[PDB]
RNA sequence: UGACUGCUGAUCAGCAGUCACAUUGCCCAAGUCUCUU
RNA sequence: GAGACUUGGGCAAUGUGACUGCUGAUCAGCAGUCA
């Protein structure tokens, strides 16, 4: 892959 | 300061809960329940005052980690006014006694300290269960199976049931790991294991609302995509690890220890190289989890710890590999930075381009957390944060801690307001990122935290429990909860309202953790539901389930005296025991187990053994276990560990080594028993062998109180009463010349003086005595001649006869002498004699008759001079006169007269050109005026020598002034003439320095007699009545003015016709302490007594204890030839007042026989040693005492007594107010002080002595005499001939062919040793270093060597005293102490190549031992006699003492023994013995 | 349909072994500093 | 000799995770035999 996959820039901090 | 710290309701309710009875409280962390502990601790103050003794109790206080206990002190210390001790392992509570332990206990009510230590503590009887109030633990949860806590709890139980302490829990987390389903069955295991009820608050409106200001935090939970593929740079590298693991078991090393998995059924690899497989295998995992940038900087962290091991490798092949290891972390290093470097340039915004690529170049997991870090802290003030940071792994701290700083910095507004940190668990890793000690820290992280210098704590699972931390606002978690507690505590750190409690987890298992999350809520709300809802039960001390859930474990054993062994502590205890064994560095201080096979298992043991496990036990060497302890057939492996061990060390105590509160025994212990064995005789003086502040006063030395010999106490002739006189000769020894007739003719005449007692006298040995002008050897008469004194005024003239001679005719007198008239010590005469009839010689009584007081040279001027009868020469031959008229002191002996010469003739010389009589009125003229006679005889006349002690022997003659003082000669008329026959002065000038030396030679013989008698060899024709003394010795040593020679001594030791009669003068040279200065010292013979002292100590220990291991065999013989032990030894035996130790000079330093002081006046000197101390020579001299009362009435008077008192006193004040006087006042008074350093040297002087003729059998009874080797009187042989031929026991019973095996090619050590072995144990024995586990038919070289060591130093001193007859003590006991070094044994060892067959496995030894040898082949087997070599192996020599025994014990011959020494030393011997 | 075997999978419990990780403790011994022979 | 801290080695203890071996139970199916 060479490469890390770049994560989305928005993410959400989920409750349990 | 407890008035701030008021409890709250639920503290009060807790408290009173545990004070009724025991418990367990369960509360959320920070609710304060160490505070409950407080106040519990408080309730039980009411007997905490009163000592243990009287019914005192203590509180108890422990907990699991050091860190906790220490917050814990600090918080009860500052909390309570109790007294708080501290009781650990990290503060060397290894090495208490009884002592310290006793007053810690007393002083401190409340003790804190870890689990081992108590446990410890409380086993082996330091205080008892009956003796403790209340015992806390805390985080109990640790405490079960076999935790320390639960060890401790086992022990109510075994110890009275009544009058238990109290004891409570502290936990906030109740059951550790994942087996949390049906809660009930652990609630009840730990609500029993600690004998009480769980208790917890159980209404939300008034207690969990109020408690719950420790406010839950909120869960937060960030999902990230999985890991789609690999990179290459990843498995490049990994591809490189594989060739270097493969190269790591290629690469060969020397033999290290072998370790095995923990139920010894797998061979596993040694920890040095495993320990680098590890690091390589956690840096995989940090590549492979937290990101290429992550690896970047952990291999920096393995570049650090790599050099630290490379630094401190302490063998080349360490060095070596860490070498290895460095290197291809470097390649790591370059190959990985490159590719971070080829794309760290993405943007123009440089460190926001680090950062930027940081974010690249991260895993999802990773990039995750840096947007919630971004994104969470809003850029707030530094102070506004308190997070937390959970890793797994402890690398992985420092890793993110790493990837944090440079991030941090990296960002445009985090920069400011984040800053980092890491810790790990108690193995603590290297914090540096640079090579090792970039400074000296002095701030833990914990304290960092606290004091607000750190917002973000990056920590691996050690912050859970015990660290006191404010509440954090803030905690994030990089890894998965793995088990409940963990998670509990993790989520229990964020205390503080509105905290943020944050976990991350992967896509695909994010269920997983979902359920498992649940699971964990739904245990704790079944934990809450079981405590609220359960039945009203009791504290539950139902005591038969309280068996039955403890009955499991194999039966605690407790001995007599009520100590007690716990089974689970077995296996520390015996390993404990084990490292004391001594070792060199390692010395196999592990025991090796061995699991036995099915086959083995019904073989040796019952039917019932094919399915559970028999373990065997292997002891190591050095111990005397040499057998196999075999462990109960058990269910698991496990169980038969702990079961051997168990027995192992039932054993081992059985046999003595465990102490009576199963401590193993030292040193310290070990002479304790030993103490009244052979050291009873110091309890007499009240001090003891174990009682070290007796070796305080070592340095001082003793006062004695000298006495006369048994020939002359009351040896004084009575009146009408038979007695002996013994007639003295003085016989030259030397060529007569001009310059010595005037004493060569005189001291030959027929006439003498005699030396007259009543008692008898035996015969007295030959004297040397050396005159300035001769050489003199003085006899005395064998038989004497005896009269009976008929008349009491002849026994009165001789006896002022006796008292004028020293006061007049030698001036060896003082004021304070008075006439001894009684008869008592030193009461002896001397007596002029003259010839007989016949052969027969008489008094000269004449001779005492007219010389009672001798005649005044009064000044005669010629006015009186000219009616004086004329001179008439015969009246003036031979006589003694003084040159008044010049100097009125000289005497002066007339040899004879020149008649032939007048005053008017002309001077012979120095006046040549003018005459006597003119030059007499020129200088003495004017006081005298004329001469009488002018033309009549001249005398010429002979001045007599001023010398006082004629011991030393230089020679020389002095013709510069002699020619002129032989050639003196004066007028007849004027010089006044005593008429005094000249022989007689000429004799007693000498009279003295024959008399001090017969008063010791009398001792000499008088001890010779009983040492003989003792030995009951006086019946032989040599020794008894029939003994022919032998003259003295000259000490020319001195400088103070093909087949090996069979030695003599040995040669006398087997053929008892050998032996010689032991001579007076070898005895008295032996008395003669060197302070004295004689012609011959006692140094000679020291250091063979010493020597043999050592030998025979050595060999009584031996054969006495044969178990004993040599550590305390040597330190006992080193206590035993101690001079101390010596002194107290000789002391009783009235050796010291025997001794010669001070100067002789009679005028200063020596005593009157029949003069001494008077007797009211010693008898106050006497009475009162405090008054007599403080009186001085001048003192005494004060007074003048006249004739009557000094000479005839021999007493003082009463006014010269008041005199005397009234100076005293007056002195007591004086200039020399506490001033000592007895340095010189107490030779008058027959006292002396002697360092005992003389009294050992003397004592082994005369074991010396004994031994150089008697031979080494006879003298082991004299031991015996000075009850040193006390007697085993079942069998007193034992330590007459068996001491040599001891040693051995049931050993060598047991035999085969098999030692072969062990011995590859001994013909070559056959070949090399000239010795051929009957028996090829000993060499086996020596052969054997403790850390050798190969062998267990044979022991190990220390009870060899004790042997040994002392057989080499008796053998190389008498081989030294017999050849080296030319040098000096001083230096002989420096070339003895160079002949026993261990560099010359080691080099001894080497040169024959004895470093191939010894018998050991230790790698750092072995390589020392190689670096050795091959210098040593460098410098050719020639050591520059010692070679500055790396470090000289103790081993090599070690062995080479070992096989002296060995060699010597294979035929009991000392004779061979002594030939095998001389083969292996003879050229360092012959190199020495011509140079020390 | 029952009895029972053979095959095989799944769930669950228990024991034992291997490998790795984490925390806690004792012991021996070394280094330097200070007290200090 | 002792106190502070660091270095170094050995053993014991708690818990998780992974793979294997074995026993017991439960569920299910197939194939084969009898009733
Ligand atoms: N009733 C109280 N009175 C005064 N101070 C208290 C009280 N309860 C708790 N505290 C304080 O709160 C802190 C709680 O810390 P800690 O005792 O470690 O909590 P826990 O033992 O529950 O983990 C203590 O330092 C204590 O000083
Ligand atoms: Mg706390």
């Amino acid at each position: 892959i060479d490469r890390y996959e770049q994560v989305s820039k928005d993410f959400e901090f989920i409750k349990i | 300061e407890d008035v701030e710290i008021k409890p709250r309701g639920y503290q009060l309710r807790l408290v009173d809960h545990l004070t009724k009875s025991n418990g367990i409280v369960y509360l959320p962390t920070g609710s304060g329940k160490t505070f409950v502990a407080i106040l519990v601790l408080k309730r039980f103050s009411q007997d905490f005052d009163k000592p243990i003794e009287s019914g005192g109790k203590r509180a108890l206080f422990m907990c699991n980690t050091v860190e906790l206990a220490r917050q814990q002190a600090m918080a009860v210390r500052r909390c309570t006014n109790f007294k708080v001790g501290f009781y650990v392992g990290e503060q060397g509570v290894d090495d208490w006694t009884r002592g310290m332990w006793s007053d810690e206990i007393k002083k401190n009510q409340v003790l804190v300290g870890t689990a081992q230590v108590f446990l410890d503590m409380v086993t082996q009887t330091y205080v008892a269960l009956s003796s403790l109030s209340v015992v806390i633990i805390d985080e109990c949860h640790h405490g079960t199976g076999h935790h320390p806590f639960r060890e401790f709890m086992r022990l109510f139980t075994i110890a009275n049931q009544t009058k238990l302490p109290r004891v409570v829990g502290l936990t906030g987390v109740l059951i550790k790991g994942n087996e949390i389903t049906n809660v009930a069955t652990k609630l009840k295991e730990l609500e029993i294991t600690y004998r009480g009820n769980i208790i917890t608050v159980s209404d939300t409106k008034e207690m969990e609302n109020v408690m719950l200001y420790a406010t839950k935090p909120t869960e937060v939970m960030v999902s990230f995509p999985h890991q789609e593929q690999v990179l290459t740079v990843t498995r490049l590298i990994s591809a490189e690890i594989e060739k270097f693991y493969v190269s790591l078991d290629l690469m060969n090393i020397g033999v290290q220890p072998i370790r095995r998995s923990k139920s010894l059924q797998c061979l596993r690899d040694p920890s040095k190289k495993s320990f680098v497989k590890q690091l390589f295998n956690d840096f995989l995992y940090q590549m492979k989890e937290y990101g290429i940038y992550a690896a970047s900087i952990a291999i920096i962290s393995l570049i650090v710890e790599f050099d630290i091991k490379r630094r401190q490798a302490e063998t080349l092949s360490v060095k070596l590999m860490h070498r290895t290891a460095l290197t291809l972390c470097e390649k790591i290093r370059h190959l990985l930075v490159q590719k971070l470097q080829d794309m760290t340039y993405d943007d123009d915004d440089d460190n926001v381009n680090t950062e930027e690529v940081i974010m690249n170049f991260s895993t999802p997991k990773v990039q995750r957390f840096l947007m919630s870090l971004k994104v969470s802290f809003a850029d707030k003030d530094p102070k506004d944060i308190c997070c937390l940071v959970f890793v797994e792994r402890r690398y992985t701290c420092k890793c993110i801690y790493g990837l944090l700083l440079n991030y941090i910095q990296s960002t445009p507004e985090l920069r400011n307001v984040l800053t980092p940190q890491f810790m790990v668990g108690r193995n603590n890793i290297s914090p540096d990122f640079e090579s090792v000690l970039e400074r000296k820290w002095q701030k833990s992280a914990i304290q960092q935290f606290r004091d607000g210098n750190a917002n973000l704590m990056i920590c691996s699972s050690v912050l859970e429990e015990g660290i006191d931390v404010q509440a954090c606002n803030h905690v994030f978690i990089l890894d998965p909860v793995k088990t409940f507690n963990m998670y509990v505590q993790s989520k229990g750190r964020a205390r503080t309202t509105e905290a943020k409690f944050v976990l991350f987890t992967a896509d695909k298992e994010r269920e997983k953790t979902i359920q498992q999350i649940y699971q964990y809520r739904k245990a704790h709300n079944d934990i809450a539901e079981y405590l609220k809802d359960r039945v009203l039960e009791k504290t539950e001390p139902e005591l038969y389930e309280i068996k039955g859930h403890f009955q499991d474990d194999i039966d605690p054993f407790t001995n007599e005296n009520g100590a007690v062994l716990l089974p689970n502590n077995a296996l520390a205890i015996l390993h404990r025991y084990c490292q004391t064994i001594p070792t060199d560095a390692f010395g196999f201080v592990i025991p090796w187990f061995h699991v036995l096979q099915e086959d083995e298992r019904d073989r040796i043991f019952g039917v019932s053994a094919k399915g559970k496990h028999v373990i065997s036990i292997n002891m190591p060497v050095n111990c005397m276990l040499r057998d196999t302890i075999y462990s109960d057939p058990m269910d698991n492996v496990k169980t038969a560990k702990i079961s051997a061990a168990f027995k192992a060390c039932k054993v081992l105590y059985s046999l003595g080594e465990l102490n009576e509160r199963f401590v193993p025994k030292t040193l310290k212990e070990r002479v304790a028993s030993i103490a009244d064995v052979h050291f009873e005789h110091w309890n007499k003086y009240g001090d003891s062998v174990t009682a070290t502040v007796n070796k305080a006063d070592k340095s001082k030395d003793r006062t004695y109180k000298t006495e006369c010999p048994l020939e002359f106490y009351d040896a004084l002739p009575r009146v009408g009463e038979i007695c002996y006189a013994y007639e003295i000769f003085l016989e030259p020894q030397f060529e007569s010349c001009e310059y010595t007739e005037h004493m060569y003719l005189n001291l030959q005449t027929p006439r003498n003086y005699a030396i007259l007692l009543r008692n008898k006298l035996p015969r007295l040995a030959e004297m040397p005595l050396f005159s300035n002008q001769g050489k003199l050897h003085v006899r005395v008469a064998n038989a004497p001649l005896e009269v009976i004194i008929q008349n009491s005024e002849q026994l009165e003239l001789l006896h002022q006869f006796h008292g004028m001679v020293f006061r007049d005719i030698l001036k060896i007198w003082h004021p304070f002498f008075v006439l001894d008239r009684r008869s008592k010590e030193n009461s002896y005469l001397v007596v002029p004699l003259i010839l007989g009839a016949g052969e027969q010689k008489c008094f000269d009584w004449e001779l005492m008759t007219n010389f009672r007081r001798l005649p005044q040279s009064h000044g005669s001027n010629v006015q009186q001079r000219e009616q004086q009868p004329a001179p008439r020469p015969e009246d003036f031959e031979g006589k003694i006169v003084t040159q008044w008229y010049a100097n009125y002191d000289k005497p002066m002996l007339v040899t004879k007269v020149h008649r032939e010469l007048t005053p008017l003739s002309y001077m012979e010389k120095n006046q040549q050109d003018k005459t006597y009589y003119e030059f007499t009125m020129s200088k003495y003229g004017n006081r005298i005026g004329d001469v009488v006679h002018k033309d009549k005889f001249m005398i010429e006349v002979r001045d007599l020598t001023e010398q006082l002690t004629f011991y030393v022997h230089n020679r020389g003659k002095f013709n510069a002034k002699s020619k002129a003082k032989m050639k003196v000669i004066l007028i007849p008329e004027l010089c006044f003439n005593f008429n005094f026959p000249g022989d007689l002065w000429l004799k007693l000038i000498f009279l003295p320095s024959i008399l001090n030396r017969m008063y010791f030679l009398l001792h000499a013989e008088a001890l010779r007699k009983r040492f003989n008698t003792y030995l009951n060899l006086h019946l032989l024709p040599f020794n008894g009545t029939d003994y022919m003394p032998r003259p003295l010795e000259i000490d020319y040593s001195l400088k103070r003015n093909g087949k090996v020679k069979p030695l003599l001594i040995l040669q006398k030791t087997v053929s008892k016709e050998h032996i010689t009669p032991a001579e007076q003068g070898e005895f008295l040279a032996a008395i003669t302490a060197s302070s004295a200065a004689d012609v011959f010292d006692m140094e000679r013979l020291e250091i063979l007594g010493n020597s043999f002292l050592k030998l025979s100590a050595t060999l009584y220990l031996a054969s006495k204890y044969s178990d004993w291991n040599e550590g305390t065999l040597t330190e006992v013989k080193s206590k035993l030839v101690s001079n101390r032990n010596l002194l107290f030894c000789l002391i009783d035996a009235d050796i010291p007042k025997t001794l010669n130790t001070i100067q002789f000079t009679p005028r200063y330093t020596w005593l009157p026989p029949g003069i001494s002081l008077p007797h009211n006046v010693l008898a106050l000197w006497r009475e009162n040693p405090e008054f007599a101390k403080i009186i001085g020579p001048h003192n005494l001299r004060d007074l003048a005492l006249g004739d009557e009362e000094s000479l005839v009435k021999g007493n003082c008077s009463d006014i010269n007594y008041n005199r005397f008192v009234e100076g005293c006193r007056a002195n007591g004040q004086s200039f020399y107010a506490g001033a000592d006087f007895s340095s010189e006042v107490n030779f008058c008074v027959g006292l002396v002080t002697i360092p005992n350093k003389v009294i050992a040297d003397t004592l082994e002087a005369l074991l010396g002595v004994i031994v150089k003729n008697y031979g080494l059998q006879h003298a082991f009874k004299m031991l015996e005499y000075f009850k040193i080797c006390r007697a085993d009187i079942d069998k007193p042989l034992t330590q007459l001939l068996n001491l040599e031929l001891g040693g051995k026991k049931m050993r060598a019973n047991v035999n085969t062919t098999e030692i072969d095996g062990f011995l590859i090619n001994h013909y070559y050590l056959e070949k090399n040793l000239g010795y051929t072995f009957k028996d090829r144990r000993y060499l086996l024995q020596a052969l054997t270093h403790p850390s050798y586990p190969t062998n267990r038919i044979t022991g190990s070289y220390q009870e060899l060597e004790f042997i040994g060591n002392a057989i080499l130093d008796f053998l190389i001193s008498a081989y030294i005293f017999e050849n080296n007859t030319k040098m000096n003590p001083g230096a002989l006991t420096d070339l003895r102490s160079a002949l026993v070094n261990n560099t010359t044994l080691a080099c001894i060892c080497v040169r024959h190549r004895l470093h191939f067959f010894i018998l050991a496995e230790n790698a750092k030894l072995s390589e020392i031992i190689s670096k050795f040898v091959n210098f040593q082949e460098s410098q050719g087997h020639r050591v520059t006699n010692m070679s500055t070599n790396v470090d000289v192996p103790k081993a090599l020599g070690d062995v080479l003492e070992a096989l002296i025994a060995a060699v010597y014990l294979d035929c009991r011959d000392l004779q061979r023994t002594w030939e095998v020494i001389f083969n292996l030393f003879e050229p360092e011997l012959q190199e020495f013995t011509r140079k020390v």
